[PDB]
């Protein structure tokens, strides 16, 4: 039996599995990192738009902070997220983005002078002053109210996963790429560690060790439509379930982009209307101020994408042999503001869309994007099979809720990382296991079998048309819009091939460097995952955030301020087990109300929730008389926890 | 050997512990070396293209290298010195850039394979620079030696008679191709591998350096074949049995 | 489109002793707009599903599939059927990268092992406050300290190199942008005889033969032409 | 270039999955053309040395290279085609050889302390064939040609002529101890390499081998030298201005 | 916490602690065999006499 361990495994070598992996090599503890395929590789690498941080740099980050991106982040969360988390957050990004410049990454900074903006309109001459020049700038995003999305041109994701990943080959980090984790190791609901198999060599090895922390990315996948990588099938959040001890949250939350170049489905930055460009329709006009009257671009994804099928359905699609869509005319955008800081999202469209972006509008069309949903954990990052962590768009920390906000992303990434990362230093630092060669070999010499039968398997399904049906299913009927009878014929075929699945079978017999086999042992647990999301979402009767139900169009407060907790505590059920858990109104910095935007009064009210606000007002206005400051009041209203290095005040421009 | 010839050995670091600064001065003369002869090679395609100008024209010259104005109407024995000199900063390239040579049955095939593959224009020159650089192993040596040992020979009859008289030609026809391929590349390799004109677009700079390397050396392959066929007419109208070409003196000799 | 195109691909396996190297004809009718990540892909689903490769992004921009397209490095997800004139592709893994099966090679932990040999990271001395604030640097110099942090290490540079293909500890193109997009980034305390310890030697950037394979094949379109002659410039002066 | 020569160079076995024999067909020939040459070099001592028996005697011989006994009283442009010959076997094994050189700063500074430490006799006389090998790299290219351009100045008078009145002898010296150090040596080390002297005591067979080399070199190295001397002085003892010695013709020419 | 796992871990590589990770290794049992020299100059190679087997 092959056997390795360390202090800390890390299964996701992305970007914030990575930072974690620095903040426990940085003290003592021995760590490895698992991951598909090399780091730098990975899917934060494209990264377009940005990273968001209260920072307050720029002419407009100016007078930004904590609060205001508190807010911004909440009530784009639609109240379907946890109010302390987003809070330890937002106190973390700006020091965070700080660590990230000192480390190398290049951040686009701010120039003495008058600059040539474009806003909604059009130009309006901006002029930063001179006691702002060198310093990290900003851009305008979606659905903020204050420029605090900070950029490197618009390939800010790669400046950042590199200038980390550097930073463990310095440390001594352990990377082993070409390695799987298919399974995870627990005892008496503990996690000891995982089951890898070498994608190369193919066989498998325990890989034990105190603390273990999954970072597998979204499962955008499991869509046939996504702008997710291909390597983003959501193995890792399908072997947390597996345990049937730990659960995922939101699985049925999924965050849908608007101009994803058609049909490819390769992003096309918002950095687009953040930079002045805009929405053309069919008949090419702008349905923007049109359908929404504070701008349909700025305006959060669940937004900004729902009436891009309206306008669709209404037969208004001028499609082609693929399917209708609309176009991004940023043409007006200058061929400077569009040569660069829109530089990929202009050769994206040479080399796959054939045609100019300084000239045209594209043929884009809203696909899935990002995987708010994913491992269910605390506030400290561990989950309910104490030891096993998680962090990254991964999983379900939930400072998200049902609609994350452009720019968050990768700044939760990094964040999490650098909190979570304490919480798993002091865990494997601490915690003590009894490691069994009993309980080691079970699992081993139980992965090497389950192998083998797939090897020896007759069975006769094409796992190609299994996993490509499944994709299918999806983007069909758990698209932007969804609906009572269509979250049922879908829920029953997701089950019907999650049976099927089980009879399949493979031409080549290697056990080893096998692409084919791959796909084997990983689309049944996709369908698994499958099943948490549209069978999440079917139960779920109710509109909140990216969760449009044509049938219960309004934001339940009264019945639906929970979070969709799936399980699977059994191995044979075909279904998970969906519980709900609730969320407290007298726990909230801010009560349940309009988001500022999206349409109006469509949210069957709450009673607490008013009472809470009117208590809120109450002690607000009071600690104002009394000549308190925000951070005062803010530890009245409600109070979060964070680890000792990262607890200071974020320092910013003129104070 | 010195105790820190040792020590660098032993260890692979200098006593005072840092990697030999030997590979950078190597790394210069290769290219030092290479660039002189580069241009003396252009220097020679003109003080010795003058025979498309009368014998006289030509005559004159080869006077001149030898310093007539200063020892008496001729001196044979100074461009025995040059040509002693430039025979040594021959050699001394070659030494220095034949470690840029492929050397086992591998790093050849390997490296040819590529070459067709890709069909990349650049890396398909080098090629030519390390074959021409082979070939002038042989071939540039006799007429080195020569302009060393009979200095006198030198001439607008005499060289013409060594052209055909003594056979040179069938030599001075292979040889003009390569001393003319090794030299028009590798100064322009030479400009972008150091790059002084680089600028503020050395993409356009690389551009004009690779089409300048041509109409230069289109001019110097033309040029270069006129004033052949110059010593080689020259050559063959000389049959009287009653002279000495080789020695065909006028003064100071000829 | 809907024209016959004829597929050639290489394979081998190296760890099975019965594998000989040798090729591979599939036959696809093109598409309009077809990459070869499709074709390569239909190929995988549909004909042959032994075949071995690797893509992730699919855009362009994360510098997985990097492979011999009609004997030129370049990346697969972002090269048309279009462009290929009679209609014949011929695929090859990339040239001097350990191979692990037929068109997939280890661009990885060269690369996680090239970036440790020349140090690519920040070497500052102190660390700065992430509480307090940041290091203000000239906006037009982080912009050319971008510029070169954008190589996506592909191994293009690396696959077309001559030199790297005979002689194999070259540090090649690739090491040698990365060596200089330190050098002129401010944060970072490094000299120029602290440069020339790892890369002063005939396996650094003294092996380089200025081929200018590189430079012409860089998917991402960076300055290596000069930038390596840069660094040449210094480290044959230092000491 | 084929299918299995990419085949061969991405995988680095025959497409038939084996080891290419090439490499040895390869170090075939290096010891190959090198025994060639290595003979040939003894043989031509001796149809050389002859001009140490009187101007007749050795005049002779050179004509029968031009096998004047079937085509007239002689034939000089078979001499050319002997030269023309033993000039391409000497070409492949420089090609061949000097793939076994040592080349950039490590490889040499490394082997060279070595040798000075060790002081091993044998490591110490490759060295000799390394230097000695590259030496002729541009001397012997010189003489060669000439023996293929000229072959008619072949003779006991016009072959001293060349000696000294275009100078050969500053080379012929040098060039005289290349040749047969190079050549002794590489012969010794020929017969140690594939042993096929070793026998029952190969430990006794490498001692006469050892010693053997060196009279048979020593006395190729004397009379190779008087054999030197011989055409110097008939050189200087050659003042007549009305006379043409390069070509100093007797019937079908000299 | 430098640690590393094995089935059978063999302090000493004479000629006894080899032997006996052969009957180990031979049979899935992943071993290691630690030793303070190269195993083939431990202190067995300097055996004389010879080995006595009743033949
Ligand atoms: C797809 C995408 C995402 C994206 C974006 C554009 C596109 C096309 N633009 C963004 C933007 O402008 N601003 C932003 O804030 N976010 C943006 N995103 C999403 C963002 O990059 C991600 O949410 C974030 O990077 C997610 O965190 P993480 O870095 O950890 O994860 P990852 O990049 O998806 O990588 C997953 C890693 O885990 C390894 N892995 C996966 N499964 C396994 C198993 N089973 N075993 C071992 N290792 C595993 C992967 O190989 C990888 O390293
Ligand atoms: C000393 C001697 C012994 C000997 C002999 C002549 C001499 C000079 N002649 C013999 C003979 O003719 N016939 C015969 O039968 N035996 C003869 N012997 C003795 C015989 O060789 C030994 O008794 C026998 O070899 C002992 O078994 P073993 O092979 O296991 O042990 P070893 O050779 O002594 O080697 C010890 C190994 O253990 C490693 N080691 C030791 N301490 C450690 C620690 N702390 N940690 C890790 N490894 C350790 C040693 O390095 C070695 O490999
Ligand atoms: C017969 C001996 C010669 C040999 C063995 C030889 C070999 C070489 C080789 C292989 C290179 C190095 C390519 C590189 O590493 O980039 C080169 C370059 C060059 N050689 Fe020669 N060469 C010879 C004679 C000459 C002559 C007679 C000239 C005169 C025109 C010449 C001019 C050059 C130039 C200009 C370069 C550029 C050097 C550099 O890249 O720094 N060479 N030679
Ligand atoms: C100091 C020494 C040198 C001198 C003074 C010299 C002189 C001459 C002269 C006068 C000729 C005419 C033929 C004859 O008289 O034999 C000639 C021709 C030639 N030389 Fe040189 N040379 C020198 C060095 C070189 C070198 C190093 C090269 C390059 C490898 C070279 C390449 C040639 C070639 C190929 C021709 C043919 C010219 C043509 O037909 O266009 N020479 N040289
Ligand atoms: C100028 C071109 C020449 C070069 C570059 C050269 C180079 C070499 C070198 C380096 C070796 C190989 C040592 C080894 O690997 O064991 C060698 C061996 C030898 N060479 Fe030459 N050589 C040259 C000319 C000659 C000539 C003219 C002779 C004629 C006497 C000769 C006879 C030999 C012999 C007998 C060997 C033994 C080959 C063997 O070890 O199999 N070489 N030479
Ligand atoms: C087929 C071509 C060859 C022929 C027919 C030939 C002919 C001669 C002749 C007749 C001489 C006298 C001087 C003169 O007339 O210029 C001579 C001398 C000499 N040859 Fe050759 N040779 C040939 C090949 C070689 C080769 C390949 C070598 C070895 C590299 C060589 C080395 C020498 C040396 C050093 C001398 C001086 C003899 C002494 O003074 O002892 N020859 N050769
Ligand atoms: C550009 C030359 C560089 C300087 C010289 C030293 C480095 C290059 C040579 C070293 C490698 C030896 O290379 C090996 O030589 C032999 C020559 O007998 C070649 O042999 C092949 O080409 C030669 C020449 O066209 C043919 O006569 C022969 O029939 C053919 O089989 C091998 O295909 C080559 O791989
Ligand atoms: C035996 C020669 C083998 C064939 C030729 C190719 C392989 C050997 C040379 C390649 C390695 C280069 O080797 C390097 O050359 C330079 C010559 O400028 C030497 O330089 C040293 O010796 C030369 C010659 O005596 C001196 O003029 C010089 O002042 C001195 O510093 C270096 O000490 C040597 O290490
Ligand atoms: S430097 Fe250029 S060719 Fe080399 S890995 Fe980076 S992007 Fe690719
Ligand atoms: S092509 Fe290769 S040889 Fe040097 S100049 Fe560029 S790295
Ligand atoms: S497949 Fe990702 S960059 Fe090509
Ligand atoms: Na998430």
């Amino acid at each position: 039996m092959k056997v390795q361990y360390c202090d800390s495994l890390v299964i996701g070598g992305g970007l914030a599995g990575l930072r974690a992996a620095v903040a426990t090599q940085q003290k003592g503890l021995s760590t490895i990192v698992l991951s598909l395929i090399p780091v730098k590789r990975s899917h934060s690498a494209a990264a377009q738009g940005g990273m968001q941080a209260s920072l307050g740099n720029s002419k407009m980050s100016d007078g930004d902070n904590e609060d205001l991106h508190f807010m911004d982040t909440v009530k784009g969360s639609d109240w379907g997220c946890d109010q302390k988390v987003a809070r330890m957050f937002v106190n973390t990004a700006p020091k965070a983005i700080r660590e990230l410049a000192a480390w190398g990454v290049p951040w686009t900074r701010i120039h003495k002078g008058d600059r040539m903006a474009i806003i909604n309109a059009q130009k309006t001459t901006i002029t930063e002053e001179d006691f702002r020049h060198g310093l990290i700038h900003s851009r305008d995003f979606g659905g903020t109210k204050k420029w605090r999305t900070c950029y490197t041109a618009d390939a800010t994701g790669h400046t950042m996963l590199f200038a980390v990943a550097n930073e463990c080959l310095k440390l001594g980090v352990s990377i082993q790429d070409r390695k799987e984790a298919i399974a995870l190791i627990h005892q008496d609901g503990k996690c000891y560690g995982a089951v890898v198999r070498d994608l190369v060599t193919g066989d498998i090895i325990a890989y034990v060790a105190k603390g273990t922390l999954i970072a597998t990315g979204g499962y955008g996948r499991i869509y046939k439509n996504t702008t997710n990588a291909v390597v983003c099938e959501g193995t890792g959040t399908a072997i947390a379930l597996e345990t049937g001890i730990a659960q995922l949250g939101n699985m049925e939350a999924v965050q849908f982009h608007p101009t994803p170049l058609f049909p490819s489905g390769i992003l096309l930055t918002e950095g687009c209307r953040g930079d002045g460009g805009i929405l053309r329709d069919v008949d090419g006009h702008r349905f923007m101020p049109d359908y929404e009257p504070e701008k349909k671009e700025l305006a959060s994804r669940d937004v900004v994408s729902r009436r891009m099928i309206e306008h669709i359905r209404k037969g208004k699609g001028v499609q082609s042999p693929y399917g209708q869509h609309l176009w991004l005319d940023i043409s007006i955008l200058g061929r400077k503001h569009i040569e660069t800081n829109l530089r990929d999202v202009q050769e994206i469209c040479e080399y796959f869309a054939g045609i100019d972006p300084a000239e045209k509008w594209a043929p884009v069309l809203p696909m899935q994007h990002y995987s708010m949903g994913g491992i269910r954990t605390d506030y400290r990052g561990e989950a309910k099979l104490k030891g096993l962590f998680s962090a990254g768009e991964a999983a379900c920390w939930d400072m998200h809720g049902f609609n994350r906000l452009g720019g968050n992303s990768v700044s939760e990434a990094v964040v999490a990382g650098m909190i979570v990362g304490e919480y798993f230093a002091e865990h494997c630092a601490n915690t003590q296991v009894d490691l069994e060669t009993k309980t080691l070999e079970k699992f081993v010499k139980g992965q090497e079998a389950y192998m083998k039968s797939l090897v020896e398997s007759k069975g006769t399904e094409d796992v190609f048309k299994i996993k490509n049906r499944m994709k299918d299913v999806m983007d069909d009927n758990v698209g932007i819009f969804r609906d009572g009878p269509h979250l049922e014929k879908a829920v029953k075929e997701l089950e019907e091939l999650y049976k099927k699945s089980k009879n399949v079978g493979i031409k080549n017999k290697r056990l080893h460097a096998n692409p084919e086999l791959e796909e084997a042992y990983r689309v049944p647990m996709m369908l698994k995952v499958a099943l948490c999301v549209a069978k999440g979402a079917l139960d779920r009767t109710e509109s909140r955030g990216a969760h449009n139900r044509e049938d219960y169009p309004k934001r339940d407060d009264i019945n639906w301020l929970n979070r969709t907790l799936a399980s699977w505590p059994n191995p044979e059920q075909t279904l998970p087990t969906l519980e709900y858990e609730a969320l407290d109104v007298n726990e909230m910095e801010i009560a349940p109300g309009y988001r500022g935007y999206g349409a109006k009064g469509n949210y069957i009210e709450n009673p607490l929730s008013v009472k809470r606000q009117e208590e809120i007002d109450k002690i607000q206005s009071e600690l104002e008389a009394a000549g308190k400051d925000r951070h005062a009041i803010q530890e009245a209203l409600m109070p979060y926890e964070l680890p000792a290095k990262y607890k200071a005040r974020n320092e910013r421009l003129g104070d | 050997m010195t105790n820190e010839s040792i020590l660098e050995s032993y260890s692979g670091v200098t006593p005072e512990r840092k990697k030999s600064r030997m590979p950078a001065k190597l790394d210069w003369w290769q290219s030092a070396t290479g660039l002189f002869l580069g241009l003396f090679m252009i220097g020679h395609m003109f003080f010795v293209s003058t025979i498309l100008l009368g014998d006289n024209v030509m005559l004159w010259v080869t006077k001149k290298f030898q310093l007539d104005f200063i020892f008496e109407g001729g001196k044979p024995i100074v461009v025995s010195f040059l040509a002693a000199f430039v025979f040594a900063v021959f050699i001394a390239h070659a030494f220095l850039a034949m470690r840029k040579f492929p050397i086992n049955y591998r790093q050849y095939l390997t490296f040819k394979t590529h070459k067709d593959l890709m069909r990349h224009g650049d890396t398909t020159l080098w090629w030519i620079q390390a074959m021409t650089g082979f070939a002038m192993f042989f071939l540039g040596s006799v007429h080195l030696y020569i302009m060393m040992t009979q200095p006198q020979t030198i001439g607008p009859v005499s060289s013409s008679f060594r052209m055909v008289s003594e056979w040179m030609w069938p030599l001075y026809l292979v040889l003009l191709f390569a001393v003319e391929l090794h030299g028009s590349v590798g100064l322009y390799r030479l400009a972008v591998k150091w790059g002084w004109f680089d600028g503020e677009t050395p993409d356009k700079t690389r551009a004009n350096l690779k089409k300048l390397k041509t109409l230069m050396s289109a001019f110097l392959i033309v040029l270069g074949l006129l004033t052949f066929g110059a010593y080689v007419k020259k050559g063959l109208e000389q049959t009287d049995p009653n002279i000495d070409y080789k020695y065909f003196d006028y003064k100071r000799t000829h | 489109m809907g024209r016959m195109l004829t597929i050639r691909v290489f394979k081998y396996d190296p760890q099975s002793a019965v594998s000989k190297p040798h090729f591979q004809e599939y036959k696809i009718e093109e598409a309009p707009s077809m990459t070869i990540f499709i074709v390569l892909n239909m190929i995988r689903e549909t004909y042959d599903p032994d075949l071995n490769f690797d893509f992730v992004c699919r855009a362009g921009i994360c510098g997985s599939c990097g492979m011999m397209i009609n004997g030129r490095p370049s990346l697969a997800c972002r090269t048309l059927t279009k462009d290929f004139e009679d209609g014949v592709i011929t695929l090859l893994p990339l040239p001097a990268f350990k191979l692990i099966k037929d068109l997939s090679v280890d661009t990885g932990n060269w690369f996680n092992g090239m970036s440790q040999r020349v140090e690519s990271w920040i070497h500052a001395q102190k660390e700065h406050d992430i509480s307090k604030l940041e290091e203000r640097i000239e906006p037009e110099v982080a912009q050319e300290v971008f510029e070169l942090d954008r190589c996506i290490e592909c191994g293009c540079c690396i696959a077309a190199c001559g030199t790297k293909i005979m002689r194999e500890d070259f540090v090649g193109a690739a090491g040698l942008n990365r060596v200089v997009r330190f050098m002129i980034d401010p944060h970072d305390e490094r000299t120029d005889e602290d440069y020339y310890e790892l890369i002063g030697d005939d396996d650094g950037v003294f092996g380089c033969m200025t081929l200018l394979a590189c430079h012409d094949v860089c998917p991402k379109n960076l300055p290596l032409q000069s930038k390596i002659a840069y660094l040449r410039r210094k480290m044959v002066s230092v000491n």
